[PDB]
């Protein structure tokens, strides 16, 4: 005779994202090769990585200027991928398309300043720990910090650690949970030689261990 | 525990070449500049080189400018000191150390090696 | 002798119901019945791990978030979305919180008698739903906890009558 | 087709003039191929199909005096930018100049596009962009006005379907 | 570490919705919308090459006419049709246009802001359309283009509530 | 040809306890692994046995 | 039992150019060979490139 089946109840629907195929409508068709095209990308994780991109300080420029003052915190900003510094990144691009992630962040410190002029700086990162970051340069000593001078190289990187309670962390910081949600880093002048208009740019890119995890759809169409 | 161990130090011609050693164990060699540092005979420690963890840079002191060469091998967790040209005010020992600073100062690196002794023969 | 009956693995994998369902849910394993099978031996344990099954009653398509996603993404069908057929519709949804294991209760809060809102499997939503059953697969369990029986009142023991084929 | 050997050959030019008043985000561009008045120009009137690749090498002249950096780069199939983007132009083959470090830089590029072929008097799949990102401080001891320059020769040139002269 | 979910061969690979359909339609994968997690994504590459799978909603039969073909040639038959059944058409189309690779940004003209005509993979027809989703299969890019996120006024960073299991 | 079938009567409804598995919707999810976790049961016998309880 | 399976939604529909095959409706029947037969072509390209024609 012939095989007997049963059509269950519940199966058999469409879904935006099944791995099965389709039925082909027109063979034989055979492409010319794309083979040995210059930058073919497989991974945007690799690209997040490979190449930096500038942030966004106040007034909208990726420059840090020398301050006159009696303040030494030449800045702070929020060490998170939906923060205002981190708004023209690629990798800020990236993350908007996924819940959660989970890898180490670099900090990229170029002087574009005079030859002329040296000085003498510190980067502080501090975890969601303490009510208020170490305005003082001193205080922030106690945090996992760097100390970094302009006299033999012009180029320092500092890598953000991941510290946080789960495994992963969220990407779109809710609009609960007041207060500084994870992280900031401020960077602070211990001494400037004739440094007034002396410029500081930084950038950030991707780590060796970064990773995402969730693709969601979450703009507004 | 961020350790540091120093070899390849000893006795050697002057204009010859040695070779210096780190071998570092821990979870956060990736993340840590590493340097060293040469304290002569009644003198204090002083910068030398350095070498970056990210690009691979290079930057060496005025006086041994032209003559080092410093690397490190990540897979291995070991950074080098090459060294040639060698000349009697080298005689001294070379310390291994690291931290996330990049700076000619020595009490702004934590950690630091025992050390290992080079001894230039004129 | 055979214990196979009280297998963790074997008790947990059935369909139970879900009372309360909205128009937009937000699936959590405490929102079943504390007396029932299935919700007693859950209450029982103090941390979980396990996958989902479900079948769903509804009206118009049907839209899947993952945990940490917004709600405002609920509104775009790039996210899976499921073409309703006849009867309902059978779904396998993986875990994806962020915490290695979820738990049944939770001593303190953890914002800077209720447990963390990031204690869930996702969240659905369609213009209406009828019906929703859930599925605990590969089911695991860890730190035993009581487990209480019902009280007698006056009585020796409970009396529960049982299926007879008395004519 | 053949290779003509004749055509790659260098030939400087005129960038952009660099002062002080120019903020971040000042952009300048230059198309290739470019008015060439040699062989190329030739090539590109007398034939029709073309292939090549680029290379080329900016300098600043100016001193050590001076702060600030400039920044090259080769996109291709280049398009208008709002000021959003021009944070992300690491993406394409770039060097950065300064006069504080650097003085030349050096970017060779391949033949690319949708076509094996193409006519550059109607598609130009290169250009040079040189974009300030760090604006050009000055004192009295210091250069008022900084001249780039750009050297600039195809490379693998090659022809196919030889073309009447106009004669 | 696993950097699974951001292969850009998975993350193509969904059915996105094509806003834009008439009774007579050029299937263009340049009518997404751009602000969706595959029209951006595909925004930021210069060069793409990808087959197609379609699900269409419509009344009567279906007749696909590769790339090339004149238009008259969708009033017969002879070419692919498609008789429709109740819910809808699943066809699955190969990649039929001469050039190599296509792309999404195009510097000038091709005829002795708009991309030739020749960037398209066919064309539908019906006596109407209600409904049209593509996919893209063995997806690859070429090239990145910057990809930008959605813009701060005045606030640290962009605020979006996520899913909870508030009760 | 194609292989024919016969659709039989009765079969495929649902059943609450039925042994056959649903079809995915989300793939490549991989989970942090809960080894060495202190306190796993796995049988409720095995918990009866091991602790008594007092009686009232 | 017997075997699940599951009525797909989109698939199934008749297309005009489908490489699947029909149920046979009269069997066993020998046709005489045709071998042997001079004047063959099995590709129109074949047969363009071998005989030229006119132009106008």
């Amino acid at each position: 005779g012939i095989v007997p089946v049963a059509c269950s109840d519940g199966y058999g629907g469409l879904v935006t994202t099944d791995p099965k195929t389709a039925d082909p409508v027109y063979g034989k068709v055979y492409n010319p090769p794309r083979t040995n095209y210059p930058g073919r990308f497989t991974n945007l994780l690799d690209v997040a990585e490979a190449c930096p991109t500038f942030l966004c300080f106040d007034d909208g420029k990726p420059y840090v200027v020398t301050r006159e003052d009696e303040q030494r915190l030449l800045a702070k900003f929020d060490v998170s991928l939906a923060a205002k510094h981190m708004s023209n990144t690629y990798l800020s691009g990236i993350a908007q398309y996924y819940a959660q992630y989970s890898g180490t962040i670099n900090l990229h410190f170029m002087f574009t300043g005079s030859t002329d002029s040296k000085a003498r700086y510190m980067v502080a990162y501090v975890p969601p720990g303490v009510e208020t970051p170490p305005d003082t340069p001193e205080r922030a000593a106690h945090c996992i910090h760097a100390e970094w001078d302009t006299g033999l190289n012009s180029k320092f990187t500092f890598s953000i650690p991941y510290v946080s309670a789960a495994d992963y962390a969220y990407t779109a910081s809710d609009v609960a949970e007041t207060t500084n949600v994870q992280g900031w880093v401020c960077i602070y002048q211990i001494t400037h030689g004739k440094a007034q208009n002396d410029t500081l740019v930084v950038s950030v890119s991707a780590g060796k261990d970064f990773e995402l995890r969730l693709p969601i759809d979450p703009r507004t169409q | 525990q961020v350790q540091l161990q120093q070899s390849g130090g000893g006795l050697v011609q002057a204009g010859g070449s040695l070779r210096l050693s780190c071998a570092a164990s821990g979870r956060a060699f990736g993340y840590y500049y590493m340097g060293w540092f040469r304290q002569a005979p009644g003198k204090e420690r002083e910068f030398v080189a350095a070498i970056s963890w990210y690009d691979g840079s290079t930057s060496y002191a005025d006086s041994v400018k032209g003559r080092f060469t410093i690397s490190r091998d990540n897979a291995k967790n070991t950074v080098d000191l090459q060294m040639n040209s060698l000349k009697s005010e080298d005689t001294a020992v070379y310390y291994c150390a690291g931290d996330r600073s990049l700076t000619v100062v020595a009490s702004s690196w934590r950690y630091w090696g025992q050390g290992t002794q080079v001894t230039v023969s004129s | 002798q055979r214990r196979h009956h009280t297998d963790v693995g074997f008790i947990m994998d059935r369909f139970v119901k879900i009372n309360n369902t909205n128009p937009t849910h937000v699936i959590d394993l405490m929102q079943t019945h504390q007396h029932g099978l299935v919700g007693a031996l859950l209450r029982a344990a103090t941390y979980y791990f396990s996958d989902l099954e479900i079948v769903v009653r509804h009206e118009g398509n049907l839209t899947w978030v993952p945990n940490g996603a917004p709600e405002a993404a609920l509104s775009n069908a790039g996210n899976p979305t499921a073409y309703n057929k006849a009867p309902f519709t059978r779904l396998a949804l993986p875990y994806t919180a962020p915490h290695r294991v979820l738990a049944t209760v939770y001593n303190g809060t953890s914002k800077y008698t209720q447990l963390p809102a990031s204690f869930n499997f996702g969240a659905i939503r369609a213009t209406d739903i009828s019906e929703l059953l859930v599925r605990m697969k590969r089911a695991e369990l860890y730190c035993p906890r009581p487990l209480l029986a019902v009280e007698v009142t006056a009585q020796d023991r409970h009396k529960q009558k049982i299926i007879a084929p008395a004519k | 087709e053949t290779r003509v050997t004749q055509a790659e050959r260098f030939f400087k030019k005129h960038l952009f003039n660099w002062t002080t008043d120019k903020p971040f985000g000042h952009l300048e561009k230059l198309k290739l191929p470019t008015d060439h008045k040699g062989v190329y120009g030739h090539l590109v009137d007398s034939f029709a199909y073309m292939r090549n690749g680029w290379d080329v090498e900016v300098s600043a002249v100016g001193n050590q005096f001076n702060g600030g950096c400039l920044l090259v780069a080769m996109v291709p199939e280049w398009k208008k930018f709002t000021p959003r983007e021009k944070y992300q132009l690491t993406l394409f083959p770039h060097q950065f100049i300064s006069p504080r470090t650097n003085m030349t830089a050096h970017i060779t590029v391949p033949y690319l596009g949708v076509n094996r072929y193409d006519q550059y008097k109607k598609h130009k799949p290169w250009t040079l962009v040189v974009m300030v990102v760090s604006p050009l401080t000055t004192s009295s001891i210091g250069a008022t006005e900084i001249k780039v320059y750009a050297n600039i020769a195809p490379t693998h040139v090659h022809v196919a379907g030889e073309l009447p002269s106009k004669e």
